[PDB]
C-alpha cells in the first residue's frame, strides 16, 4: 500500500511537494490530467538516492525519498494550469527488472491513491445554488454555479432521495470558476405532495445550502 | 521514442461478449515489454498483464494478453460488469518507458431516446445580474447526441457548455447537459429559448422552448 498525501490547489510560478508514504522498490511519479492519458514524470530508487526525469520536467522537478520513514517525495516547480493533474506514485517491479545506466523501468505496481493537484489563478469561492423548477415524469434540479475549487457534494432529501439522480461532473469557465447541475426525475403527480430538497457543500468555503426546489 | 497507438479509442459491447484491445507501437518492443493497466473513475491504474502476455497476481484468468514486435493486444473472454472500464497500454522495454492513450471497453444496451426538459433562470439568478438556462437530455444510449440553442429561432454559438454523466450504473444510460448563459441584460432583449436535440432514437428533432 501506498499512502498519498492530500489535494493541493496552487497559483501558477508556486511549486508543490506531494508524498508516497510505503506501508525496495524504484518509486515511479506518473500524472494524468483531466480526461487524459498518463504521463511519466520521473523516479527514484529510494535507497541510493539515483535520480532519473524525463526530458519535458528536467530543470523544475526533484524527486527524493527518506529510507528511514520509507515515504518519497515529488517537487514540480514554475507550475501552470496545464500541470493540474492527478499525480500517482507507483513502485516499479524488481523481477525482470529493465535497467538502461542508472535508469530502471518494468511494470508498475501497487499504486498510490493519487493526489488531485489543481493550478488556477482563482481564489476560494463558495457556489451560488439556484433552483431549476419542474415545469408522466417531472424533472427538477439545483444549478450549482462559479465555485473554487473543487469538489462539491451534492445529495436531495438529506440523502433520502437516490433513485433517479444525476449529479454532472463540473465544467470549468473561463473565468476560472467551476459549475455544475444535480437533476432528478420523479413522477408528476408527486410535484404538489412531495418536498425536494438539494443539500449543496463545498467545504473550501464552509458552503452549506439546502434549496427546495418546487414548481 | 516509441509511440503507442491504442485501438478502438470506444469498444462498446455486451455482457457476456469476447473484447479484443490493440496496441501498436511505432517502433518494435523490445522483447515483450509490455504492460496493460485497466482504470476506473476515480480510482489508480491497476496492473493485469506484463511481458506481454504474464497475468499478474490476482488477476481473473479472462484477462490474457499477447502479441511481440509493433503488434500487441488485449482480450477479455467474455466481458463481466466490472471488466467496463478504461485500458492502457506501456511499453518499458526502451527509454523512456511510453503509454498508449486508452481504448474505453462500453457498455452496449439497447438503443434509448433522451427526455428532453428546460429550465429557465431563476428569480435568485436574475437578481445577481446573470442567466443561465439549462437543457437536459436524460437517460440515453448511444452517446452521440447533438444540442443546439435558438434565441428567437436565431442559432446561438459560442456561449454554452456541455456535461456529461458516466454510463449509470443501474441501466447503463447516459444523461447531458448543456448550459446557456447570457448577461441578464441579453437574456430580456428575447422572448423564445428552445433547446433542440438530435439523437438516433428520435424520429426527428426534439425541441423544448419556453417564453420568457
Amino acid at each position: 500500500l501506498l499512502e498519498q498525501s492530500g489535494p493541493e490547489v496552487k497559483k501558477p510560478g508556486s511549486s508543490v511537494k506531494v508524498s508516497c508514504k510505503d506501508s525496495n522498490e524504484p518509486v515511479t511519479w506518473v500524472r494524468q490530467a483531466p480526461g487524459q492519458g498518463l504521463e511519466w514524470i520521473g523516479g527514484i530508487i529510494p535507497a541510493f538516492g539515483v535520480t532519473k526525469y524525463a526530458q519535458k520536467f528536467q530543470g523544475r522537478v526533484i524527486i527524493s525519498a527518506d529510507a528511514s520513514t520509507a515515504t518519497a517525495y515529488l517537487e514540480l516547480s514554475s507550475l501552470r494550469s496545464e500541470d493540474t493533474a492527478v499525480y500517482y506514485c507507483a513502485k516499479v517491479g524488481l523481477r525482470g527488472i529493465v535497467m538502461v545506466g542508472g535508469l530502471a523501468m518494468n511494470w508498475l505496481d501497487p499504486w498510490g491513491q493519487g493526489t488531485q493537484v489543481t493550478v488556477s489563478s482563482a481564489s476560494t469561492k463558495g457556489p451560488s445554488v439556484f433552483p431549476l423548477a419542474p415545469s408522466g415524469t417531472a424533472a427538477l434540479g439545483c444549478l450549482v454555479k462559479d465555485y473554487f475549487p473543487e469538489p462539491v457534494t451534492v445529495s436531495w432529501n438529506s440523502g433520502a432521495l437516490t433513485s433517479g439522480v444525476h449529479t454532472f461532473p463540473a465544467v470549468l469557465q473561463s473565468s476560472g470558476l467551476y459549475s455544475l447541475s444535480s437533476v432528478v426525475t420523479v413522477p408528476s403527480s408527486s410535484l404538489g405532495t412531495q418536498t425536494y430538497i438539494c443539500n449543496v457543500n463545498h467545504k473550501p468555503s464552509n458552503t452549506k445550502v439546502d434549496k427546495k426546489v418546487e414548481p | 521514442e516509441i509511440e503507442l497507438t491504442q485501438s478502438p479509442g470506444t469498444l462498446s459491447l455486451s455482457p457476456g461478449e469476447r473484447a479484443t484491445l490493440s496496441c501498436r507501437a511505432s517502433q518494435s518492443v523490445s522483447s515483450s515489454y509490455l504492460a496493460w493497466y485497466q482504470q476506473k473513475p476515480g480510482q489508480a491504474p491497476r496492473l493485469l498483464i506484463y511481458g506481454a502476455s504474464s497475468r499478474a497476481t490476482g488477476i481473473p484468468d479472462r484477462f490474457s494478453g499477447s502479441g511481440s514486435g509493433t503488434d500487441f493486444t488485449l482480450t477479455i473472454s467474455r466481458l463481466e460488469p466490472e471488466d467496463f472500464a478504461v485500458y492502457y497500454c506501456q511499453q518499458y522495454g526502451s527509454s523512456p518507458q511510453t503509454f498508449g492513450q486508452g481504448t474505453k471497453v462500453e457498455i452496449k444496451r439497447t438503443v434509448a431516446a433522451p427526455s428532453v426538459f428546460i429550465f429557465p433562470p431563476s428569480d435568485e439568478q436574475l437578481k445577481s445580474g446573470t442567466a443561465s438556462v439549462v437543457c437536459l437530455l436524460n437517460n440515453f444510449y448511444p452517446r452521440e447526441a447533438k444540442v443546439q440553442w435558438k434565441v428567437d429561432n436565431a442559432l446561438q454559438s459560442g456561449n454554452s457548455q456541455e456535461s456529461v454523466t458516466e454510463q449509470d450504473s443501474k441501466d447503463s444510460t447516459y444523461s447531458l447537459s448543456s448550459t446557456l448563459t447570457l448577461s441578464k441584460a441579453d437574456y430580456e432583449k428575447h422572448k423564445v429559448y428552445a433547446c433542440e436535440v438530435t439523437h438516433q432514437g428520435l424520429s426527428s428533432p426534439v425541441t423544448k422552448s419556453f417564453n420568457r
